[PDB]
């Protein structure tokens, strides 16, 4: 998994030497950082479930069409909206370890690697996940570097949507 | 690879879990004993010339039989093929030692190390002894409060020490 | 030159991508041990005349040798010895420049790069070089992180000549 | 490539001489802008997808020709090729912020662009306002306070402009 | 461009050698396929407006929610429903195209290559093609192996989009 | 590689005989079958993200376990190789069946991966029943007259659930 | 590359049309002719070598300066040069009949051509003789009926002609 | 061994996808020129000892100095002329074994792969061949297709040995 | 790979020594037999062509089996492998005989050798047969005072007969 | 061109560096050799015509059919027969500077290279000019190591023809 | 690449011609030449580091400029080219030496190295000078009779001289 | 071990064929030299003990600090002295090998692979080595060919180290 220590060794590896002292300025970023990361980190899976839930929510009032559109793709039925609010979860968690090690690592591979494949595969909608996204920034109720670290992590994942 | 963070999340992961508040403390005092961690890791790539080339210098002084004719780190090749070796477990251990986890030592150097000496005919157990010599020489400059506020690492000396340790039972 | 910037900058460039947070924090890991960076860079600076003729001295005075057997070649003669002084303060200023951009870069660049090249065909040894160094570590009188910062590049070019 | 600290250093080397505490005061400026720095350029990252969409959208709004058959946008490999370029030159926009120089931008990117586009049909003066389209949601982000603590940027934010200009001009 | 003769052709020279017999009779293979390949190019290219407008209006009556959702990438505005109708004629002439050269060549050039960046970019939802697509198979009129040809392009389609 | 052409020239070659009338009238037989083969193949690649996807969704649907954290089919990675394996049986049964002989299927499809599937801990019924899921979809795609002059392809779906039924087994 | 029905495809997609009767009806036209377009290709392939061989015969009787010492067919490895390249025309000719369209022959042989034999020394009159000899014995075999049903071939042999007087001009 | 089916088969496995509707138009190909193949096959095969006989005494008539040069790659002696018809015997079998599946790969891979080797090795002429080869071309008195496919891959050996 | 002189400094080495007086005069003795030694390998190069080729046909003769249809040897591809291997067998055989020490010929050509063999279904008893049918074509030339001085070349020649018996009974 | 010479410099420039003792050693070998071959390439330069010509004579002899068959590719007509001698004597004259430049390369650049393909396409046979290197080596008369040089390179000639 | 005997033979070849008795003794002068011309390269050889690096000390003592800070010879890495290029230059003269003949110093190293400094800013009056040091010192050791039976070698100097000569010419 | 003969070897094997003329020339030149090389090789192992004490001796006069600084690696003890004159007979027995083999092929295997790195790790003086080979070279007392043998690889050890 990439996080800044691993990638500061995987360098330092690959050209045959001891860790420079700029990977371990580096690394004392990281360290820095941690504080604001734990803490969003912390406030996020606590709040996990209105979190959650609230986010399905906001998406199916969006896309009103997915609970009503009846299929194996849709949560137009209590697995499908079970599913939903799984992967909205999923996301959730992803963004929390990306926190927890200081860097997009555990969603790039846990999630993003192979996303778009599953997303064309079961024909689910990028713009579901947006909604689901943008719902949890403006739900959080993070503030100062939390907030920032929290949301930094959030947008990423926006991206990797579109 | 992971680093201690990275070993936590791997297995929250696979149990479809957050981490718990406690896992979040403990990673906490990971953080608050970094400035250490990296003072312990300057101090090994600040000296990693001389913690290879002492340890080198008293193992040929105790096993000269490995510098004669026909020995094992005989002709300029092999000597430097050997001071690299011992480089190359002091580059090992001191990421591990900046990870917190043993896992791209164990992975990247020590696997299969055992078997790749006695295919070579290297005497493992005096490479086990090179590796002893360099932990002696970095746990003492560890140890050493000249260049660092006054406190307690022992903890954190332990930990290194146990990741030499690791090396030295690999090469056997 | 490489330094925190340029590497995440390099690192993010070679994978076609923004900076992630990683990288961010890597440079702010950078930013925040700046200080202690810069306040020995300004130190060395301001007494480097003073560490250049102490380092050249315990030179001489170590390997007496050299301002002995004379030739071109040696700190037997004038030229030699206003090479060495000149040679030192080399040092010492690159040791600067890696202070004031956070990584061993300048040093790497302006002075490793060819360096056992140069001691071998001007027959200069490496523990002539070895002796300024330490002489300087000893004497700069810095305190605190800015003595480490100024150590661990100083220690850093020991390692590069031995 | 060069950031702002190298290039000093650079150009100190040539001439032989230590910075001066004058310089060094300059980059401790800048050392102490750096979280607003850093800020800039996360508001970049984390709109990236929304800087280049909305303004490639918005460029094609105003000038059609480019997407219908024949234009240089039609085909999804051409418009693909457009929306990289555009992302392209906001990557290279972002490193030359986070750098606290162009160099990077000019070198790796800027440099014989104009040919490039010129050789292709790709019209320049058209990629040159997709680059102020994106210029002006860059500098509206970046202005925007919601997520920092309120403060004057207007420096970072005069910089960021001068860059994407750079872009803008090179392109034709 | 990639049909059956290029693909032949560089097979031969990049084992700098002149088309051999199976060469020729693969080609000829093509010639012998290409008369129903024209029969259902000849009868999509007649039909082309009825085929668009039935396939826009097969999506907006699957999918009322962008006739509806106003936003810049939806049916909800004339300027939309208008691309839409653009895109899936796009659609329709790239597969005239397949029939008549033998090969989806032309599709995966000026349509499929960049597809996924496009509809992730914009937000254009694959299943919304598909359905078109699956009208125009439903719609078509033609039989026998010109249909087949037909069907096996417009199939190759949704199986790039699923 | 070979297909039912070669595979009895191959034979005949090394006994250094011509091929007999018989065998030159069964291989008349088969050239007969060809539009039949043709259209059973083209069967399958029309509807392959159908076939592979809908059976997938069969099989999690019936074992939820593999999709859950922990579980083999878990994270986007895991679930995107699952996929493609379910993909890479499919292409290899189609091309069996245009080959008229499970040689490529055996030699470059099925062959070791029993052994794969233990190492990576990928549960072998589970992926047996994949590929009896796709051998269903597509044997009533083969099966189905829309599109078809209406004929008997019974030897024809018999060879093919043949050897879907080979990978099955090459896979427990 | 292009073959003439790519290159109608392509002309309308600039165009961002359906294809127009008169180009269905040529595309209608080139199929028809088919066969016998097979049988010049195939007359060429047959006859390879000999219109090679034959070839260079005539012209080195024509030109015996070509092989006399210090001549540019002197020495093997030059002769084998100069048969290679008659033989790598007439097989882009071939590929050019096969396609209908010159692309193949343009872009992949003959660019640059008349540059690379100036460079070389290579006079290119002769080249292009070469080549006419080879347009000779190539278009004859296209107009013997021997090993085909018999009838109208000129429009066919007119455009063989055509590539090879394409690659003749190209050489010098 | 390559044949028309296992060349599309090659080319799709290399590309990790299905056959293409230009492979599937390739192998209708080979079906479509098979009967034609396959009756010369028969024909050839039902007349092969006459060919390879009328063959071998055309080399012999040709070139009269191999059949009275008493030495190992001579027609002078019995084992030499037993191996010449036995080698005229083996381009007319791979002959009919190319018409068999379709390309010339049986004759690539049983005959031609180290021909030059042989020949050069072994001081075989590649003209007493070709003279083979041409009486066959001459004496089959098949017609129509069925003898186009005969002479085109009885020209691809001349060719090999020229 | 060593030759005759490297292999004594090598012995010498490992044992810490200066060549003795004595190994001194044994290897001036083999620069005394030099010349002799370079005919016999000038003998082997100018004729290999025919020692691999006689040898073969003589094995065929023989052993006609091997190249009927089924045979190993049977296919131009086949034959040309056998021939091939032939060559590189006297290829290494002389090299070793110039080297004077069989060091390049079991390190580069028969170690693993029967094992391919084997695995391949050649039959190794044959190949020993063109071996020991090359030694004696290769033997008998380099007893023919033909073109050199009239001499004793016996020891080297038996030498040479040694490099031969090795690669045999390495095959089988 | 390839001689003991440019051999060494090759190798010292390819790996950078100066020629050691051992290519030294190399050259003098050629120096020494120099003396028989300079010799061997005097006397065949002086016997040049007469050798050619019986060379010419003695593959007339052993093929007849050569100046009896009718075709250019056969020195039955005078010109056949010009060419014959001709490329008899391009076979003597690079022996000979393979004897001044103490090396094949001379023989490898100008005729063997290439060798193979002109044979083919000409239907030359290499045993014609097998036969007229071994009439060279039976005729040229030379004695000791001047016959030793001039006989090895005709024998690279004869194995480069078998 | 030519050496001269080379050179005769390639200027024999465009002619069709054996080369004259003539061309045959100069040639045998040349081989009664050899052992003078290989004590000549064996000096070179022998003091290579002595005549690179004193003629670079001499260069820098008379151009101190060339290493202050900015100057072209400044930083290891620009000392370490410019000690290497003097070395390549006095290699590609041994080659020549030994060559007989300057081919190959003006094709692999003379050539474009004009163009090369110009461009980079290394001042090729200095390579000049540092090459005419290299010159004198070679030239020097060349005269000097220690190690070498007494005789004039006076030529073959004045041959060396030119090679040095052709060399300092072209970097200007 | 690269000598004459193993290199001739080697580059034929590259090329996939036996060695020709020009290479057995090539080590009828090492031949030819190595009765000078085996009568350099005699005579420096019948002095060995005597030039290398001498050689030592003549290290310890010109680098007097060797003989008093205390230390390891500086002789400043019996058994750094012991090693000194212990590294000195390597370079003399190495010398000797490459006599015998008439290459660098031992020198460059045993001692020089790896020579930069030992030297700056245990911070050696590479002009401790020159002074003693420059004291053997002038000790040895050889005369003519061998002397320059001697010397050839003697001098060559000395470049090695400059
Ligand atoms: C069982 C497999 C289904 C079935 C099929 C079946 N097909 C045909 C005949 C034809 N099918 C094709 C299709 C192809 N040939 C090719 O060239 C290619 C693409 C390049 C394809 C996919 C064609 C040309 C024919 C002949 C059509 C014509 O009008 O001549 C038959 C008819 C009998 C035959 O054996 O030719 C049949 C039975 N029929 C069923 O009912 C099953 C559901």
């Amino acid at each position: 998994m990439k996080t800044p220590i691993t990638e500061a060794i995987a360098s330092a590896d690959s050209q045959g030497r001891f860790l420079s002292n700029g990977e371990l300025q580096s690394i004392n970023g990281r360290y820095q950082r941690a504080t604001a990361s734990l803490e969003a980190a912390r406030s996020l899976t606590s709040n996990a479930e209105r979190l959650i839930s609230g986010a399905a929510q906001s998406v199916y009032s969006k896309f009103p069409y997915t609970t009503q559109m009846q299929g194996p793709n849709y949560a137009a039925d209590a697995t499908g909206k079970a599913k939903c609010a799984r992967d909205i979860g999923y996301y959730l968690r992803m963004v929390t370890y990306c926190l927890v090690v200081g860097a997009t690592g555990p969603m790039d591979e846990y999630l993003i690697a192979g996303l778009s494949e599953i997303n064309r595969s079961f024909e689910l909608s990028p713009s579901w996940y947006i909604e689901a996204l943008e719902y949890i920034k403006d739900s959080h109720a993070l503030s100062g570097q939390a907030a920032n670290e929290a949301n930094t992590y959030l947008d990423y994942a926006i991206n990797a949507l579109s | 690879m992971l680093d201690a963070f990275a070993k936590v999340v791997a297995q929250a992961d696979a149990r479809g879990e957050f981490l718990s508040n406690t896992q979040l403390d403990a990673l906490a005092n990971m953080i608050a004993e970094g400035n250490k961690r990296l003072d312990i890791v300057n101090r090994i790539n600040s000296n990693a010339s001389a913690i290879v080339s002492n340890s080198a210098r008293a193992l040929f002084a105790e096993q000269p039989q490995l510098i004669q004719p026909g020995g094992n780190a005989y002709t300029n090749r092999r000597m430097a093929a050997c001071l690299r070796d011992m480089e190359i477990v002091l580059r090992y251990v001191s990421y591990a030692e900046i990870a917190g986890d043993s896992s791209v030592l164990d992975d990247r150097c020590l696997n299969g190390l055992r078997e790749t000496y006695q295919a070579l005919g290297t005497p493992g157990s005096s490479v086990a002894v090179a590796i002893e010599k360099m932990k002696e020489a970095s746990v003492s400059d560890a140890n050493d409060s000249s260049g660092t506020p006054s406190g307690d690492c022992s903890s954190l000396s332990a930990e290194l020490g146990t990741y030499f340790d690791r090396a030295a039972s690999a090469v056997s």
